[PDB]
RNA sequence: CUUAUGACCUGGGCUACACACGUGCUACAAUGGACAGAACAAAGGGCAGCGAAACCGCGAGGUUAAGCCAAUCCCACAAAUCUGUUCUCAGUUCGGAUCGCAGUCUGCAACUCGACUGCGUGAAGCUGGAAUCGCUAGUAAUCGCGGAUCAGCAUGCCGCG
């Protein structure tokens, strides 16, 4: 697959393609606003024409792994710097700012 | 902020400037964790308030973007 | 059974949360009133002299100059000769 | 060389979606590639993207 | 048939030069090409081994051995007997053809290949491919995968230093 | 009690977190999801206060600015509803936390410690054990809206259909 993993074969447009790492709804939209494919095909019945479209403009993205690399660079960075919220990273408790008391249960 | 430009405090602001006129030199006891952090204070070591002591901080070339107030840890844990 | 007393007595530690009775002692050059802590990797007497390190964070070491530690240092910089007061 | 052991061998006709033609001899007679090697950009030297791309910000003083 | 030509005519006149063997005997070649599969579901399900007893067959014709492991091993609960993994043993013309599919068709499909691994070579002159998923060009078919165990691929050569090897690769077209 | 148990300033904390508890919303979907069309409220608030229209930003909004000390003008285009389109029963086109980057406002200042968008990421959970709680008719549940409080901030509480 362009992204090296797949898309459901009878998805429609928009939502197999969400299903790629770091490609959500709305970036979907952008890249078939320049295809122009209407959106609701299936996905198992395209051109090669019509998908190398697809290819270039993922190609100039964000896409598989630097997209992977980069949140995982920045996370590598603000620990290794000290940098309060790279604690919060570090230890595993909330970031964003919240209390501590109460549930926080998507880390410990 | 946004569009004002990164927020320094005038003291800050102030004692760096005489100290990147002439040469690094010792640290500063600052009471400004809200102020940020500007490009021209890597490599000058001061010293941020905690709310029992000043605790002395360096500047690098990574920790630019953000404010003082990271290096700035208030409530201890175990 | 006075070794026994010895293992008995781990709990004085336990006053070193809620924090201790500490004037400025680690005068850091002349400046008082800074967060220094104690080294762990020798302890800081007056032998040969002590030497704070600025740390990354989360306090500044007293390292006891003429000490394994605080002499293979990268970023030389950050050592700074300080006072035992 | 067992017989009823082995699975066929063909020549295969290795075809690439940028038109990278290739051949080999496999079990399965038509290959067709969305990316190849030829197609893959690393294989082209540098790729355009990420080289240029994975630069460290610039302590961004900009605005 | 392709790559022979261009082993023949091309990659083995660069090399010799390259570094001045005395003969064409002393040109290195790179004879045998072994894959081991090594799976120990056996100790859980026997009927996961038929999965790439079936499976490793269509990468390569010639068909993996049972591999049976010559000591009872208490520790993963086997027993000495009690086949773990196949193995694909391939040597002669296919396998610079497998090699054919291995550069130019197989690893762009490794989702974040990069340039692999350099120090990988057994100070002799071989080489081992690391590789965990087993998607690697349009036989696998994702709807007929139940199994998700990867491959591992053994390259032999007949190079008598490594760091030749390291060239010999090199001029062959392994990325790095 | 008193050159301190009083007064003033900075900064911290009241927001900590191995863990239980009440109390609240958003959900675990097909009576749903998504898009489009159509139509319908009551009550309250507005002078350094509301800000139309207009233009620009994907947007949160920015810009300038009519009108309104008010049944006149603005907040404010209500949501559920209805009708199409698409979705087809799975941890998914449900979930929306958690988290990264990019932003906007107010304010001296949003790091600890604000709200809200924009992009991404997409877990836990597929009606919850023993036991318990509310409700006699516009109530039960359900859906939005207004206001005190405030520079700023509501899943809170009042009040409204």
């Amino acid at each position: 697959r362009i992204a090296g993993v797949d898309i459901p074969r009878d998805k429609r447009v928009v939502i197999s393609l969400t299903y790629i790492f770091g490609i959500g709804r709305t970036t979907a939209q952008q890249v078939l606003k320049e295809a122009g494919v209407s959106e609701d095909t299936r996905v198992r019945d395209l051109t090669e024409e019509e998908l190398g479209k697809i290819r270039d403009i993922i190609d100039k993205l964000k896409v598989e792994g630097d997209l992977r690399r980069e949140v995982s660079l920045n996370i590598k960075r603000l620990i290794e710097i000290g940098s309060y919220r790279g604690i919060r990273h570090r230890r595993g408790l909330p970031v964003r700012g919240q209390n501590s008391k109460n549930n926080a249960r998507t880390r410990k | 902020s946004l569009k004002k430009g990164p927020f320094v405090d005038g003291h800050l602001m102030t004692k760096i400037e005489k100290l990147n006129e002439t040469d690094k030199k010792q640290v500063v006891k600052t009471w400004s964790r809200r102020s940020t952090i500007f490009p021209q204070f890597i490599g000058h070591t001061i010293a941020v308030y905690d709310g029992r002591k000043h605790v002395p901080v360096f500047i690098s070339e990574d920790m630019v973007g953000h404010k003082l107030g990271e290096f700035a840890p208030t409530r201890t844990y175990k | 059974e006075q070794e026994k007393i010895v293992q008995e007595v781990t709990g004085e530690p336990k006053p070193y949360p809620q924090g201790r009775k500490r004037e400025a002692g680690v005068r850091v050059k002349g400046i008082d009133n800074l967060l220094v802590r104690l080294s762990k990797c020798c302890n800081p007497v007056p032998g040969d002299d002590i030497v704070g390190f600025i740390t990354k964070g989360r306090g500044v070491s007293v390292h006891r100059e003429d000490c394994p530690n605080v002499k293979t240092n990268e970023a030389q910089e950050r050592l700074i000769p300080v006072e035992w007061e | 060389m067992k017989a009823g052991i082995h699975p066929n061998f063909k020549k295969a006709t290795v075809k690439c979606a940028c038109g990278n033609e290739f051949e080999t001899g496999s079990v399965k007679e038509e290959v067709r590639v969305e990316i190849c090697s030829e197609c893959h950009p690393f294989y082209t030297g540098r790729q355009k993207f990420a080289s240029a791309d994975g630069r460290v910000d610039r302590f961004n003083k900009k605005y | 048939n392709r790559l022979k030509e261009k082993y023949n005519k091309e990659i083995a006149p660069a090399l010799m030069t390259k570094f001045n063997y005395d003969s064409v005997m002393q040109v290195p070649k790179i004879e045998k090409i072994v894959i081991n599969m090594g799976v120990g579901d056996a100790v859980q399900n026997a009927k996961a081994i038929d999965s790439a007893v079936e499976e490793l067959t269509f990468i390569a014709g010639q068909k993996p051995v049972v591999t049976r492991a010559k000591k009872s091993i208490a520790g993963f609960r086997l027993r000495e007997g009690m086949p773990i993994g196949a193995k694909v043993t391939l040597r002669g013309e296919r396998m610079y053809d497998f090699l054919d599919k291995l550069i130019s068709v197989s690893l762009p499909r490794v989702r974040d290949f990069r340039g692999v691994s350099k120090k990988s070579f057994d100070g002799r002159g071989n080489y081992t491919l690391g590789i965990k998923e087993q998607l690697i060009f349009p036989e696998i078919d994702y709807d007929k995968v139940t199994k998700v165990r990867g491959m591992d691929i053994v390259i032999v050569t007949t190079a008598n230093t490594d760091e030749e090897a390291r060239e010999l690769l090199t001029q062959v077209g392994m990325p790095f």
